[PDB]
């Protein structure tokens, strides 16, 4: 019952491992809106420079 | 002719409540509510008029009266009474209010 | 390597010859001039009133140079950025032969403010008397500083009409409702010239030229505060909106846009409140949501049931068609003045059919509401029968605006204690002897099937295109719209800078509303707009 | 002699020096400019899987050909002259393949083969360093065309040899794209002047079918902004889609405004039917959606998902932690609305209902998509008794409440019609789309995927504007994302969406759309997307 | 048996398994006829839209 | 053989060398095409190796005639 | 509109001489409303040595010189010397 969570933490304990020792991991750079929330963020985003100067 | 909206009501405690008395086919008519719990009894309105006992928490309309709040004590059955100045018409409704503690 | 704009490789046409005994045949039937033909006639343009009331040093018509004095060039202008030139013009009217009275017809050259007084008339005036039939042809030259003038100035040289001996009407001294319509038309002379091509699709930078900003029919009309559609106009002194208002600076103090969609919003409540507070998912302005009405509850009060509507102080509870008799209907209810929408109360463990709003801003002192005048994410009301218990009860609501609560009130906008406002609220009042005006439709109630009138400060069309695209005014300038109903009864609106609407008259009446409309030009604020009604 | 009385009244008239000075800054020099120099009209994609008889171009003769000359036919009822045309291929060196051309003459309507190779041709290559002209003759039987006699000289281009592409299998979109720049010959001349406002509304351009960004699109079936595009090999849809002759087999308008209805019902019943009160068919509300319920049905009650066992779905991923979703309720799969509810009587709130279009058993629906005054259903609360109470009404829609499908407007068979479904398939190797967009539920927060076939921008456009297109052709419009990946959207007479490419992947979403020109339908459109 | 389905709730499973997380995805995208229903359809939307004006 | 096709053969003289075909040409609503040659028997002929599936709501023309013993032209997907 | 082409198998630079289109007879530093310039696409490149991910390869440099009408007009004093 503990085994299974360590899948849960798939990418944290690889990168808060690599972290560790000793590298100088960059996971956080994506750009593909591929989530839902951020293109839908951009949906508003952009419909708010629009009107709003 | 007098009936209601809601016939029985709950709420929690400390919440408003709502009481209708839709009359109708009267002149000039005097209004009364009354407390009816178990055997326990009071006179809420009088005379298109609230008493002084309720008067903070308690407010009036001819269509009905609205308590700002309310406890658990106010759990029974009230009543509205009707009459034309005059005794001429008349009709009443009964309405009980559990409160949902 | 280059190919320059007129650069290619003529095989031409290759089983034939673009001839020219052919081409000169279809001339000799149709005759030509030199590449133009509307340098030879006058086109009409526009049409005005001259009645009674107009006393003497009164004007009519101010239109300033351009080629919008002519229809076939406003169409070709915007294929150029520029013009330099002058008019050719004619003026008459359609006058009867007991209605004397003398009119005027000046060119003011630019940088004047002019005046609705006689004092013009010292400068070169020429004449037209209502009983001479035959028309007059004038000039109007371009006298400027700059070698030429592009379409975004409006600084020119301009018309003005003055009203040299008022008018006159021996017959019907009792009503004053008399015509004396004008008529104006325009010949450009050969010094006339467009210049510069503008690159087609492009716009300008100082602003375009409003003419979109009002369709050609009611059936595309609807408020800038209800989706429902016009019906009549009204006028008031004093106007004003804040919601959906935008002037021509692209800018507002609302919290909204313009459209009408449902709004979303979040509850979070516990038990059995029916009275909680939402909170944004969509926005423009933080906190507020977007769509959000604009009003006010008339006062305090505390939802805990439902409908009620009484004859008078002494009577009944209608209830049906036997009500217009009360004429005091007095609306004695668990609430009042909201807004209705429906709903879509989405929670994840409510296993029952979802139920309707009854919203506004207000106040939550406690289980009962008080008015808010301002608006705030903290000032937003519910009452639901949001299926809750002790136990908090979080939920997507997806409200959608219908109609209201408030009955026997007045149509809405009057009350400007009632309207909201964040900081500033855009007002006027009459303007240069015009009057402003709202827009009335309607909207529709929540237990009798009637509707109360509502008031709009501006079509939503009128909105979306100003949110938008950068227009040109300066203040001291409306854009003339003309409105017509099916007859031949119509009348101007003028628009202001902040985009509140004005109107040359006091009173309309009713009208065969299939209306239409049309641009007209710049009048400046001063004047009197046109009124041609029965 | 014009009717007037002039006058020297006024004081200037000042020099005709100035408009020499005029000409002096701006170099006029001119009359007229667009007889002096060539005007961008279209573009096309001469991809790799076009062959030897495909035409690239074909375009009778008039104004239209160039967009200046289009704005002036307005103002007159006649012409009489060649055009001029000059191409561009883009292939600077590379390229190889020809093209050929022909001038076919004002009565014949030319064909997709070779046989008209039978006739006086060109041929260009595109290994070219020097453009081409052709210059358009008239031929006829009369002295001036009218702007109606469509029966003209017109021209066409087809291939003679193929291109090569000698290292794009599949890298850009096509590479050889030839433009079509005009200018009218010094014979072409209008003629006999006329008022704007008298003949018109023949050759409104498509220009304004679509926006120039997308944080304002919106569906043809539902309010909600777009969010991605989806590709299928067939489309389908009647509602709100209106085509280039300001028609629909539909029963609506191109807008989304709630519904005025009314329902007499006795007996304390909820479940009824809905007469019309806005309609612009006979019987139907002006608003009312397409789609009907999967099966028969027997409204009563709630909510319900079991989870394919019999345990219920309430836990936050429970939707997600489940097998299979299957809804026990009994008005499953039919839409949600407002419903306000005005009544002499019910002193008490107005319920929400659930409408779809259905008919009855006497308690019990069953789906039937055809529609009329009988096939409307509803159910609300109503707050009824015995007498039959009117119940005026009025709906706005929000959601969809049947839950574990995805079912939403891929069933050809679920769709409500009048008589008829208008549909379209792949034409040349462009293929159609649908616009998706995303709609809510009713019980619990999640929401679904959507369908339409039109921007509503789109489609009111249509139905107050007599947009001039043949049946054989599009209206181009390239859009682009927030990431340089480009694509192309036809759109045929009918209305519909055209695409050129196998898929699309997914895109930067906040994206423009700008007109580019019209294009034959049987042409590869063009995109090269990351 | 439990197991045996969840190949049958294979497809369906994965995108609402995905769409519960926060992508977007995009499985309707399909272009060819190879179903042969689409065919058919294809077939008979010719011939009617042939004889049909 | 479609009917067609062999309708006509049965009525009209056409004309062709023992070593040559009819050739038309096949256009599936991908944009993708092959082409098909006819000999004098009536048999059809092919030049490409596979087909596979395609938009079948296709098209025909005629190219000309072509020398028999050649392959014929093609182009897919 | 009247455009010029130039193909990116150019030998030789390409000069495009602006004017000074103006209505006043002599501009101010603080004018905006002039003619300007405008480079567009007209035919999409191709090249087969680049990638999705970087983009070495075409620049577009630009280079200036003031023509011969060009020229100042109403000398001042420093002090003012306004430096924006
Ligand atoms: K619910
Ligand atoms: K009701």
């Amino acid at each position: 019952n503990k085994i299974l969570e360590q899948r849960v933490q798939g990418p944290i304990q690889s990168v808060r491992l690599a972290r560790a020792a000793g590298f100088r991991v960059d996971p956080y750079s994506y750009t593909d809106q591929n989530f839902y929330d951020d293109q839908l963020n951009a949906i508003r985003l952009s419909y708010r420079n629009l009107f709003k100067n | 002719a007098v009936y209601t909206s809601e016939p029985d009501v709950r709420v929690p405690e400390d919440k408003p409540a709502k009481l209708s008395c839709s009359y109708s086919g009267f002149s000039n008519p005097r209004v009364e509510w009354k407390f009816a719990h178990g055997d326990i009894t009071s006179l809420v309105c009088y005379k298109n008029k609230i008493t002084a006992s309720y008067a903070d928490r308690v407010t009036f309309s001819h269509s009905g009266i609205t308590f700002h709040s309310v406890t658990r004590k106010d759990t029974g059955t009230y009543t509205c009474m009707v009459s034309d100045d005059g005794g001429n018409t008349y009709g009443e409704v009964s309405v009980q209010l559990t409160v949902l503690v | 390597s280059i190919t320059a704009p007129e650069q290619g490789t003529p095989v031409g046409g290759v089983i034939a010859e673009p001839s020219a005994q052919m081409s000169a045949a279809a001339d000799m039937a149709t005759g030509k001039s030199v590449d133009s033909e509307w340098e030879a006639f006058f086109s009409f343009h526009t049409s005005v009133n001259w009645s009674t009331s107009e006393t003497q040093g009164k004007i009519l018509f101010k239109q300033s140079l351009g080629p919008l004095l002519n229809p076939y060039l406003e169409h070709l202008a915007k294929l150029y950025v520029a013009w330099s030139g002058s008019i050719d013009v004619r003026f008459s009217i359609s006058g009867s032969g007991v209605f004397g009275g003398k009119l005027a017809a000046i060119v003011v050259p630019p940088g004047v403010d002019p005046v609705q007084s006689t004092s013009m008339l010292q400068y070169p005036h020429v004449l037209f008397d209502a009983r001479q039939v035959e028309p007059v042809i004038f000039s109007i030259p371009d006298l400027r500083s700059t070698l030429y003038h592009l379409m975004s100035d409006t600084d020119t040289t301009s018309l003005v009409i003055m009203v040299y001996n008022d008018l006159i009407n021996p017959y019907a001294n009792d009503s004053n409702s008399s015509g004396c319509i004008v008529t104006v038309e325009t010949k450009p002379g050969a010094d006339f010239k467009f210049h510069l091509l503008k690159p087609p699709g492009s716009m300008l930078t100082h602003g375009s030229v409003p003419s979109d900003l009002i369709p050609k029919s009611s059936s595309l009309w609807i408020g800038n505060r209800h989706w429902t559609d016009i019906t009549d106009f009204v006028i008031r002194p004093f106007v004003f909106q804040a919601n959906r208002h935008f002037d021509f600076n692209q800018e507002t103090a609302g919290w909204s846009t313009p459209r009408y969609r449902p709004i979303t919003i979040t509850i979070s409540e516990k038990n059995g409140a029916k009275l909680g507070i939402g909170v944004a998912t969509d926005y423009i302005v933080p906190g507020i949501p977007d769509g959000w009405p604009d009003t006010t509850i008339p006062e305090k009060l505390t939802p805990a049931g439902d409908y009620a509507i009484t004859n008078k102080s002494g009577n009944d509870i209608t209830t049906a068609a036997g009500y217009d008799g009360a004429d005091v209907i007095v609306n004695n209810t668990n609430f009042k003045g909201m807004y209705i929408c429906g709903s879509l109360q989405r929670a994840w463990g409510d296993k029952k059919i979802s139920n309707t709003a009854f919203i506004t801003t207000a106040t939550k002192v406690d289980n009962a509401i008080e008015p808010s005048n301002v608006i705030d994410m903290t000032k937003i009301a519910v009452y639901q029968d949001t299926h809750v218990g002790k136990e908090v009860q979080t939920s997507d609501d997806t409200l959608s605006l219908l109609g209201y609560t408030g009955i026997g009130e007045q149509a809405i906008g009057s009350d400007r204690d009632r309207v909201v406002r964040i900081s500033v609220l855009p007002e006027t009042g009459a303007r240069g002897g015009n009057h402003p005006i709202f827009y009335k439709n309607s909207i529709k109630l929540g237990y009798v099937i009637r509707s109360i009138d509502v008031f709009n400060s501006q079509i939503l069309h009128t909105s979306r295109q100003l949110s938008l695209n950068h227009y040109l005014l300066p203040p001291d300038s409306f854009a003339v719209y003309r409105i017509i109903d099916s007859n031949g009864s119509w009348f101007d609106i003028g628009i202001d800078s902040d985009g509140f609407s004005f109107v040359g008259v006091s009173s309309i009446g009713k009208l065969e509303f299939p209306l239409t409309a049309s641009y007209m030009g710049i009048q400046l604020a001063k004047i009197r707009l046109a009124s041609n009604i029965r």
